[PDB]
């Protein structure tokens, strides 16, 4: 099997840690959801190809501009995350995360991922956002941002229900192989 | 790691590590607080284990089996002895706090009510100065270590055979040389996340809420100082490239 490296980036509370936990355990933990993610090496078989995909989180590094880039050497695929319940997490994608990733990871594919898709039809979320003249991120807003930033593609998932999680990592493996 | 500590931290949470008849005697808020303290100690035990893989399996294995040129092994594993001393001492204090809190007749039932004071001590005074100096040096030598590793693996047959041999076991799947270096660099930024969540469930005793708030501040001061003190070293860098930063 060939070895590839994946790193997930995004604002704090975009759900990147939870996404890595749910994928690596194949389950949303029923008893205790960990606070942090160390690393993991996933055995993935996609389109007949076997890959060892090493997974890394940048959670905790968002405020440290000289420590954070130490996560980037030899990355093969970037997952760039935002939360669908946070239109502000999407606004930081083009002028903060995208220029950073393009500088440290030139020519590395980026997959823009809209996390917490289950909150698009959550009434408490819609009420809270409506008080700030906002609404959950629409699918076309996510696709347009991915198109604008030069992303390899756009995907959505829910770590809470596991919907779409496997597909995100299978596509990330295919991108890493290209 | 040693078997005794591995078994004490084998469960996915504190609520699954203690006996169910002991768990039932506590309020939900206490269980939530202890689950996060358990995660801090468990991840610290794993971090010390990562440092032992670097010092004992890789570093000492290369010194004893290979004929690498002087200063090459130090370039691959910068500051590992110092980092091991800092974290092994910290882990010893965390495990002793847990052990003193065990109920008589039990090796698994405990509640840690006073973590804040231990964290203030770790993240203040000489131990905090040493953590700041050591991570500022380690993180500035991180990229050079990765490049030296890649060069040796691509060009030296005995080095490649050594690496493939010692990393073959399934228990080393997540712990190759490059993976250990990044696990160590990332350790320090996990502390505020764990401490903030412990603090969220430590309001019952005002002394404890205040101590954890002080500890969170000290950890952030350490991270700010380390972040400001980093400048990537590069093998063969010229003075002109350095002073034109
Ligand atoms: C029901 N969900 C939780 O208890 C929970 C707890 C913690 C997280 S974290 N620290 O963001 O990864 C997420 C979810
Ligand atoms: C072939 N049947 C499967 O269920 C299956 C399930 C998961 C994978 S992957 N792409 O390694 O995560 C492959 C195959
Ligand atoms: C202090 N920052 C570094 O040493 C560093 C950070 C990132 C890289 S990368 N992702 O290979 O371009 C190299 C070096
Ligand atoms: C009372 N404060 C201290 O003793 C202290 C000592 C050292 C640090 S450092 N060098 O950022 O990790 C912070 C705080």
């Amino acid at each position: 099997a060939i070895r590839k490296k994946l790193v997930i980036v995004g604002d704090g509370a975009c759900g990147k840690t939870c996404l890595l936990i749910v994928f690596s355990k194949d389950q949303f933990p029923e008893v205790y959801v960990p606070t942090v993610f160390e690393n993991y090496v996933a055995d993935i078989e996609v389109d007949g190809k076997q890959v060892e995909l090493a997974l890394w989180d940048t959670a905790g590094q968002e405020d440290y501009d000289r420590l954070r880039p130490l996560s980037y050497p030899d990355t093969d695929v970037i997952l760039m995350c935002f939360s669908i319940d946070s239109p502000d997490s999407l606004e930081n994608i083009p002028e903060k995360w995208t220029p950073e990733v393009k500088h440290f990871c030139p020519n590395v594919p980026i997959i823009l991922v809209g996390n917490k898709k289950d909150l698009r039809n959550d009434e408490h979320t819609r009420r809270e956002l409506a008080k700030m003249k906002q609404e959950p991120v629409k699918p076309e807003e996510g696709r347009d941002m991915a198109n604008r930033i030069g992303a390899f593609g756009y995907m959505e998932c829910s770590a809470k229900t596991k919907d779409g999680v496997r597909e995100v990592f299978e596509m990330a493996t295919r991108a890493a192989l290209q | 790691s040693m078997e005794m500590d591995e078994k004490d931290f084998a469960a996915d949470s504190w609520s699954l590590a203690v006996d169910s008849s002991f768990l039932q005697q506590h309020k939900k808020e206490v269980m939530k607080q202890q689950d996060v303290i358990y995660e801090l100690i468990q991840t610290e035990l794993h971090h010390v284990r990562t440092l032992k893989i670097m010092t004992r399996l890789f570093r000492t294995g290369m010194l004893e089996e290979l004929h690498l040129e002087p200063g090459v092994v130090q370039g691959l594993f910068p500051c590992v002895d110092e980092l091991s001393d800092i974290h092994t001492r910290f882990l010893s204090q965390l495990l002793e706090r847990r052990r003193q809190a065990l109920c008589p007749g039990s090796t698994r039932n405990f509640v840690i009510h006073r973590l804040g004071d231990l964290l203030i001590s770790q993240f203040s005074g000489p131990s905090a100065e040493q953590m700041c100096k050591t991570y500022s040096e380690f993180c500035s030598r991180h990229s050079k270590a990765l490049k030296l590793y890649k060069e040796l693996y691509a060009r030296d047959k005995r080095f490649q055979q050594f690496i493939r041999k010692v990393t073959r076991p399934a228990v080393l799947k997540r712990h190759g040389v490059q993976e250990c270096i990044l696990l160590v660099t990332q350790r320090i930024t996990k502390y505020p996340l764990l401490i903030s969540r412990i603090l969220q469930h430590s309001h019952g005793i005002e002394e404890e809420r205040q101590d954890l708030t002080t500890a969170l501040g000290l950890v952030k001061e350490l991270l700010s100082n380390v972040d400001e003190g980093i400048y990537q070293l590069e093998k063969g860098a010229r003075l002109q490239e350095i002073y034109n930063r």
